[PDB]
C-alpha cells in the first residue's frame, strides 16, 4: 500500500508546476467558470422573482399600497398569505415588466456563454499541460532505465519493475488528468455553491450540508462491507487464472491422456465459484451510488419542504428558493464522484511515489571517454575476487591469460559463475580487488560505449523484441546492408529453418505460432551476434539448445576460421569444447585448472572426471 | 466497432428477461427522480402563494415516499444488472474455454498460452465491466431524457416543446462528439499497447540492450512511440474537453429560454410558477445524467478492441477433427507406418518435413535423430496428430491415422513432449494422469523405471510431495524423469519420446532405457533425439536433414554409409 501521501502529492504538483503562470491561469480560468456557473442560477432566480412578483401583484386591486394590500389581505384572514405578500418587492396592479426580465435573462445568457468558453479553454489548457508533463515523465523514465546499473534489475523482482515502469505511468496519467480537472472543479463548485447557499439562507444550508457526513459514512461503511467480498472475488479469480494457466500452458499433456473432461469440470466449478464471488462483489461495489443519491434526495425533500414553509412565512422570496434548489442539485452532483474518486487519487499518488523512488535510484558511475581500441585481444585477469553482495566469494582469486587466436573455453557445473564472469567482462558489475585488462588496456578506465560495442556477447537465454526476424538479426548492426544480413544469417544456419516459416525473415517473432523453438531462438541470436562483426566474441551457453552438429559447424566457421579474433566459449557439453585452444576448468568460483584437451587428459583431475561422465559414465 | 455488439447480442441472449427487469426498474427509479420536481412544482404552486402549510407537509410526506420508492427501485436495478453482467461474463468465459479446448496444437501455438489466458479471463472481464456499467449507469441518460420529455408533456405540455427541442440538440451534439472521438480513443489505446510493448521489450533484455551499445536506437524508438501516443492523446483530450462545456452551455441556454417562455405564458395566464422550478430541475437532472453517463465513454473503445481480440479466438475453427466415421479396432499394436508424408505451414517457401518413409515393426525401439530445426520436432506431433498431414499418409497398424478415432489413439499413446510441464498438487497427483486408478505400488514401479524413485523416496511426504504450479520447483532433469514415469504408468502400445532424454544424465538415460526394455520391450518405442548416446542402442535409426530423410538402418550401417550421421557421431564423441 501507499507509504507517503503528502510528499508524493507535493512532488507531483511540483512536476506539473514548472509552467508557473500557465498553471496559475488554468486554476484562474477554472475558478472563473465555476463562479459564473454558480452566479447564473441566482440571476435566473431573480428573473423568476420578477415573474412571480408580477403575477401575484396583478391579482391585488390596482392603486393600493403594498402595506395596504397586506393589511387588506390580513383583515379577511389568510395570515400566511399576508406574511407572504410582505416578502417581496411588489406594487398592486403592476404588470410583469417584460423589459427587466428580458435584460436580466440577456445578462444570464451572456454569463453562461462566457462561463462555457472559459471552461472549454481551461480544459484545453489543462489537457495540453497534462500531455506535456506526461511526455516529460516518459522521457525521464526512459533515460533512467538506460542509466540504471544492472544491480537494480538483478536485485528487483521479475514482475515488479515492468509494472513499476509501464502500468504506473498509465495510472499517473489516468490519475492526474482526471483529478486535477474534475476534483478541482468539483471542490470549487461545492465551495462556491456553499457560500452562495449561506448568502441565500443558513437554515436551509445546514439541511443541505448534513448530507456530507451521512454520504461519507455510507460510502465508508459500504467499502468496509465490500472488502471481504472483494478479496473473495480476487482469490477466486486468482484460482481461475491458475487453473487456466495449468490447462493452456500444458495444453499438450492435458489434451493427451484423456484428461480433457476433468479439466473442463474443474473449470466449470471454478467458473461457478468466481461467478458467485463476482456477483456479490460487483453488487456491493455498485450499491454506493444509489445510497448517496438517496441521501441527497432526502436532503432535497428537506430543503424543498423547509423552503416552502419558510416562504409561507415570508422570510424569503420564491426566486431564492428556485436558485437554492438548483444549488442543492449542483451540490449533490459532484459529491458522488468525489466520494468514489478518492481511490483513483490515492492509487495515482502511490504510483507516483513508486515512480519517483525509481527515478531517485543511484546511477552507475559516469563514463571515461578514453575511446579504447582492440588490436590483439589479449584478455588478461589478475586476482579477481568479485561477489554480488558482501558475503560469499562468488568469484575468488580468478586469473587468466588469453591469446589472439585462442577460442578458450570455460567449463563447469551450473552455478559456478561463468555468467557472472562474462558479466564482469561486460562491466555490468564493478570488480572489487584485482584488475581486468585487454590488450594491455585497463577496462576500468574505458567508456562502456567504446568497450561493449566491440566485444559481442550472447546469453544462455534469448531476448527477442516485437519485430520481424530480419530486424532481430539486423539489430546487431543496423548500418549493415540488406544482403550482409542474409550472409550473416546463413553463416549461423538460421536460413536452414527460417524458410519453413509462413513468412521467411518476415515472421513476427513475437506473434509466431510456436514454430521457433529454443534451439532456433539461439540460432537467431547467434546470427545477430555475427552480424555485429565483433572481434572479442564470447558465448555464455548460447550453446545449450542447439544440436551438436550445428554447434560445431557454427563454432568452427565463426570462431576458428576467423583466426583474426579471439573468442570465449562456455558450454556444458565437453564434446563441443574439445580440441579448442586452451581450456579453463573452474569450480566453486575459481579456476581449478587450465590447459589443452590433451593436457587435462594426461593429468587426471576434475576435467578427466567430467569427461568420465558422458561417454565413460562410470557411476 | 461492430464485433462487440455481435458478441453481446449473442451471449446476453439467456439474460434478455433479466435485462428487461433491470430496464423497467431503472425506468421507475428515474421516473421517481424526475417526479420529485413535479410534486415540488405542486407544493410551490398550490402550497405557496396560497399559505397552506398542511399541503406543504403532506406533499413533503409524498416526496419522502417517492424517494423511498426511487431508492428501492435503483437498488433492485443495480442488483439485477450486476447479476446479468456477472452471468454474461460467466457464460462468455465458459464458451471461450470450451472453444479453446477443441483447438489443436497448431492454433494454440498461433495464439500462445501467455496471451490465451488473458484473452479468456481479463478480456472477458473487460466486457463484463462495460455490460454492467451500461446496464446501471450509461442508460440512465437516455432514460433520463425520455422521462424528462414525458414529464414535460405531463406538466403543462404547452411549453414542453422547449424540452422537446432542447433534448434533441443535446443528443446531436453529444453524438457528434462521440463519433469524432471514438476512433481517436481506439488509436490511443492501440498506441498505449504499443508503447507498453516497447517498454517491456526494453526491460526484458536490458543486459543485451547494453551489450550491443544500441542505446540511441532504443531512445529514438521510444521517443517516436511516446510522441505519436502524445499526439493521439492530445486529439482525444481536445474532443473530450469540447464535450462537457457544450452540454453545460446547451442546458443553460435552454433553461434561459425556458424562463423567457414561461414568463410569456404566465403573462397570458396559462402557466403557473412552480412549473418553471420543475422544468429547471428536469434540466438539471438531464445534465447530471448526461454528464455521469458520457463521462464513462472511455470504456467503450477498450471493450471494442477487447471483443475483437476475443472474436479472434471465437472465430477460429479447429483444423483437427474426428472423421465422424472412425475406425474402431479392439486394440492397436505398436506398428507405425509413414509413407511419403509431408508437413508444411501455409504460405511457407519450403516444407518443414518431406518425403519421410520410415516404418517400425510390431515391437521395436526406433530412434530418429537430426539437426535443430530439421523437422524432427514435428514428426512426433504428426504421429500423435497434434498437427495433420498436408500431403502423404501416416497409418497406425495399417489404418490411416487421420481415420482412426483420435481419443482411442491418445489412450494408446504414451507421449512426453519437449514442452515439459506439470500440474499443481502432489507428485502422486501429476503421476495420476497416466492411469487415474493405479495403486501406489504401480507408481513406485514407475519411478523405479524412470530413475525418479532414488530422489523422490528421500522426501518425507513420499508420493505426496507437493510440486509447483508450473513444475518450476523441480530441476529440468527431475521434470523430465517425472514425465517419463507418467508415461511409464500407462502401458501404452507405442511410446512417444520427444527429446525427453536430452536433459538427463547419460548414465540415468541408459538405466532408464534398459529398465524400459526390461519392462516394456514388446511395446514400440519411438525416440527423437539430439544426442547420439541415446540412439546407439535403438534397433532402427533414421536421420533427417533439411526436412528430408538422409539415412536409415542400424547404427553401424549409419556410420558406414551416412556421412551426416558420421559427422554427428564424431562431433558427439569425446
Ligand atoms: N540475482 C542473482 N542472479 C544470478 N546469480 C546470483 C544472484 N545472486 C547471487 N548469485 C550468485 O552468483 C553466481 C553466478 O553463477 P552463474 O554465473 O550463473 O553460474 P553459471 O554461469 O555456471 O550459470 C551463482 O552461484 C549465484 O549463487
Amino acid at each position: 500500500r501507499t507509504r507517503d501521501f503528502k510528499g508524493s502529492a507535493i512532488r507531483l504538483a511540483r512536476r506539473l508546476l514548472p509552467q508557473r503562470a500557465l498553471t496559475l491561469a488554468v486554476i484562474l480560468l477554472g475558478v472563473g467558470g465555476i463562479a459564473i456557473g454558480v452566479i447564473g442560477p441566482r440571476i435566473l432566480g431573480h428573473a423568476t422573482d420578477l415573474l412571480f412578483n408580477g403575477v401575484i401583484g396583478r391579482e391585488l386591486p390596482a392603486g393600493l399600497t403594498k402595506e395596504q394590500a397586506v393589511e387588506a389581505a390580513r383583515a379577511r384572514g389568510d395570515g400566511t398569505f399576508a406574511d407572504l405578500l410582505s416578502g417581496m418587492d411588489i406594487v398592486p396592479g403592476q404588470g410583469v415588466d417584460f423589459g427587466a426580465v428580458g435584460r436580466t435573462l440577456a445578462l444570464a445568457l451572456g454569463l453562461y456563454l462566457v462561463a462555457a468558453l472559459l471552461v472549454w479553454v481551461q480544459a484545453r489548457l489543462l489537457n495540453v499541460t497534462v500531455q506535456r508533463t506526461m511526455v516529460a515523465l516518459r522521457a525521464e523514465v526512459q533515460e533512467k532505465i538506460h542509466r540504471l546499473p544492472l544491480s537494480y534489475f538483478d536485485s528487483r523482482q521479475r514482475g515488479e519493475v515492468l509494472s513499476r515502469v509501464t502500468n504506473d505511468v498509465d495510472n499517473i496519467q489516468n490519475s492526474v488528468s482526471m483529478t486535477i480537472s474534475q476534483l478541482l472543479t468539483s471542490v470549487l463548485t461545492v465551495f462556491a455553491v456553499l457560500v452562495m447557499m449561506l448568502t441565500i439562507s443558513p437554515l436551509l444550508t445546514l439541511f443541505t450540508v448534513v448530507t456530507v457526513p451521512a454520504s461519507l459514512w455510507v460510502t465508508r461503511w459500504i467499502t468496509r462491507r465490500s472488502q471481504p467480498l472483494f478479496v473473495a472475488q480476487w482469490r477466486n479469480t486468482g484460482r481461475l487464472a491458475a487453473h487456466l494457466e495449468e490447462t493452456y500452458s500444458g495444453f499438450t499433456i492435458v489434451k493427451t491422456f484423456g484428461h480433457r473432461e476433468a479439466a473442463a469440470g474443474k473449470f466449470a466449478e471454478l467458473n461457478s465459484e468466481t461467478q458467485q464471488s463476482s456477483f456479490g462483489a460487483q453488487f456491493f461495489s455498485g450499491l454506493v451510488s444509489p445510497a448517496t443519491m438517496f441521501i441527497g434526495n432526502l436532503s432535497y425533500v428537506a430543503v424543498a419542504v423547509v423552503g416552502g414553509l419558510q416562504v409561507a412565512t415570508g422570510q424569503i422570496t420564491l426566486g431564492s428558493i428556485q436558485a437554492f434548489i438548483q444549488y442543492v442539485r449542483q451540490f449533490n452532483q459532484p459529491l458522488t464522484q468525489v466520494a468514489g474518486m478518492y481511490n483513483t487519487l490515492q492509487s495515482g499518488i502511490a504510483s507516483a511515489e513508486r515512480v519517483f523512488d525509481l527515478l531517485d535510484t543511484e546511477e552507475e558511475s559516469a563514463d571515461s571517454p578514453r575511446r579504447a581500441d582492440v588490436r590483439t585481444g589479449r584478455v588478461e585477469f589478475e586476482h579477481v575476487s568479485f561477489s554480488y553482495v558482501p558475503g560469499t566469494p562468488v568469484i575468488e582469486d580468478l586469473s587468466l591469460v588469453a591469446e589472439p587466436g585462442s577460442t578458450v573455453a570455460i567449463v563447469g557445473p551450473t552455478g559456478a559463475g561463468k555468467t557472472t564472469l562474462v558479466n564482469l567482462l561486460m562491466r555490468f558489475y564493478d570488480v572489487d580487488s584485482g584488475r581486468i585488462t585487454i590488450d594491455g588496456v585497463d577496462i576500468a578506465s574505458v567508456s562502456r560505449e567504446s568497450l561493449r560495442a566491440s566485444i559481442g556477447m550472447v546469453l544462455q537465454d534469448t531476448w527477442l523484441f516485437a519485430g520481424t526476424i530480419y530486424d532481430n538479426i539486423a539489430y546487431g548492426r543496423p548500418d549493415a546492408d540488406e544482403d550482409e544480413v542474409i550472409e550473416a544469417a546463413t553463416a549461423a544456419y538460421v536460413d536452414r529453418f527460417v524458410h519453413t516459416l509462413p513468412n521467411g525473415y518476415d515472421t513476427r517473432v513475437d506473434d509466431d505460432g510456436g514454430a521457433i523453438s529454443a534451439g532456433e531462438k539461439q540460432l537467431i541470436t547467434i546470427a545477430r551476434a555475427v552480424l555485429a562483426r565483433p572481434k572479442l566474441l564470447v558465448l555464455d551457453e548460447a550453446t545449450s539448445s542447439v544440436d551438436t552438429r550445428t554447434e560445431l559447424l557454427i563454432a568452427h566457421a565463426m570462431a576458428e576460421l576467423r583466426r583474426d579474433r579471439t573468442s570465449f566459449i562456455i558450454a556444458h557439453r565437453l564434446s563441443t569444447i574439445r580440441d579448442a585452444d586452451l581450456i579453463l576448468v573452474m569450480d566453486s568460483g575459481r579456476i581449478i585448472e587450465r590447459g589443452t584437451h590433451e593436457e587435462l587428459l594426461a593429468r587426471h583431475g576434475r576435467y578427466w572426471e567430467m569427461t568420465r561422465v558422458h561417454l565413460g559414465g562410470i557411476k | 466497432s461492430n464485433m462487440l455488439w455481435a458478441l453481446l447480442r449473442q451471449y446476453v441472449r439467456p439474460y434478455r428477461w433479466l435485462l428487461a427487469v433491470v430496464a423497467v426498474l431503472q425506468v421507475i427509479s428515474n421516473m421517481a427522480s424526475l417526479y420529485l420536481p413535479t410534486v415540488n412544482a405542486a407544493i410551490i404552486d398550490d402550497g405557496v402563494a396560497k399559505g397552506d402549510t398542511a399541503r406543504i407537509v403532506e406533499l413533503g410526506a409524498v416526496m419522502l415516499g417517492v424517494t423511498a420508492l426511487q431508492v428501492v427501485c435503483a437498488v433492485g436495478a443495480v442488483f439485477f444488472g450486476a447479476r446479468a453482467a456477472t452471468g454474461f461474463g460467466h457464460d462468455l468465459r465458459a464458451a471461450v474455454f470450451t472453444h479453446v479446448t477443441t483447438f489443436s496444437a497448431e492454433e494454440a501455438g498461433r495464439f500462445g498460452a501467455a496471451s490465451l489466458l488473458t484473452r479468456t479471463t481479463n478480456d472477458v472481464g473487460h466486457i463484463q465491466q462495460l455490460v454492467q456499467l451500461t446496464v446501471t449507469m450509461l442508460i440512465t441518460a437516455p432514460i433520463m431524457s425520455i422521462g424528462g420529455i414525458f414529464m414535460a408533456l405531463h406538466q403543462d405540455a404547452g411549453l414542453s416543446w422547449l424540452l422537446l427541442v432542447s433534448v434533441p440538440v443535446l443528443g446531436l451534439a453529444n453524438y457528434w462528439i462521440i463519433r469524432h472521438l471514438m476512433p481517436v480513443f481506439t488509436r490511443m489505446q492501440s498506441l498505449i499497447d504499443g508503447i507498453n510493448r516497447v517498454l517491456r521489450d526494453q526491460l526484458s533484455g536490458i543486459r543485451v540492450i547494453r551489450a550491443f551499445a544500441r542505446e540511441p536506437l532504443e531512445r529514438v524508438r521510444f521517443a517516436e512511440a511516446n510522441q505519436t501516443l502524445s499526439d493521439s492523446a492530445l486529439e482525444a483530450g481536445r474532443w473530450q474537453a469540447l464535450m462537457l462545456p457544450v452540454t453545460t452551455l446547451v442546458i443553460n441556454v435552454s433553461s434561459v429560454a425556458l424562463i423567457w417562455f414561461g414568463g410569456l405564458r404566465i403573462d397570458a395566464g396559462q402557466m403557473q410558477v412552480g412549473s418553471l422550478i420543475a422544468f429547471l430541475a428536469y434540466f438539471m437532472q438531464i445534465l447530471m445524467a448526461v454528464l455521469m453517463a458520457t463521462f464513462m465513454l472511455v470504456i467503450f473503445p477498450r471493450a471494442a478492441v477487447c471483443a475483437d481480440r476475443i472474436g479472434e479466438v471465437l472465430s477460429t475453427q479447429t483444423a483437427i477433427t474426428n472423421p465422424a466415421d472412425p475406425v474402431r479396432p479392439a486394440a492397436i499394436a505398436g506398428d507405425i507406418g509413414v509413407h511419403d508424408a509431408t508437413f508444411c505451414y501455409p504460405g511457407a517457401d519450403r516444407p518443414v518435413l518431406q518425403d519421410v518413409s520410415f516404418t517400425v515393426p510390431r515391437g521395436t525401439t526406433t530412434a530418429v535423430v537430426g539437426s535443430t530445426g530439421s523437422g524432427k520436432s514435428t514428426l512426433i506431433s504428426l504421429i500423435c496428430r497434434l498437427y495433420d498431414v498436408t500431403s502423404g499418409s501416416l497409418r497406425i497398424d495399417g489404418v490411416d491415422v487421420r481415420d482412426l478415432d483420435i481419443e482411442q489413439l491418445w489412450s494408446a499413446i504414451g507421449l512426453v513432449p519437449q514442452r515439459g510441464y506439470l500440474f499443481s498438487g502432489t507428485v502422486a497427483e501429476n503421476l495420476r494422469y497416466g492411469r487415474a486408478d493405479a495403486t501406489d505400488d504401480e507408481m513406485w514401479e514407475a519411478l523405479r523405471v524412470a530413475a525418479a524413485a532414488d530422489f523422490v523416496r528421500a522426501h518425507p511426504q513420499g508420493l505426496d510431495m507437493p510440486v509447483a504450479q508450473g513444475g518450476i520447483n523441480f530441476s529440468g532433469g527431475q521434470r523430465q524423469r517425472l514425465a517419463i514415469a507418467r508415461a511409464v504408468i500407462r502401458r501404452p502400445a507405442i511410446y512417444l519420446f520427444d527429446d525427453a532424454f536430452s536433459a538427463l544424465d547419460v548414465h540415468t538415460d541408459a538405466r532408464v532405457r534398459d529398465a524400459l526394455r526390461e519392462v516394456a520391450a514388446d511395446a514400440t518405442v519411438v525416440i527423437v533425439s539430439q544426442r547420439i548416446s541415446t540412439v546407439i542402442e535403438a534397433d532402427q535409426v533414421v536421420v533427417i536433414d533439411d526436412g528430408r530423410v538422409v539415412g536409415i538402418g542400424t547404427h553401424d550401417t549409419l556410420l558406414a554409409d551416412c556421412p551426416i550421421y558420421a559427422e554427428f557421431a564424431e562431433s558427439q564423441a569425446l
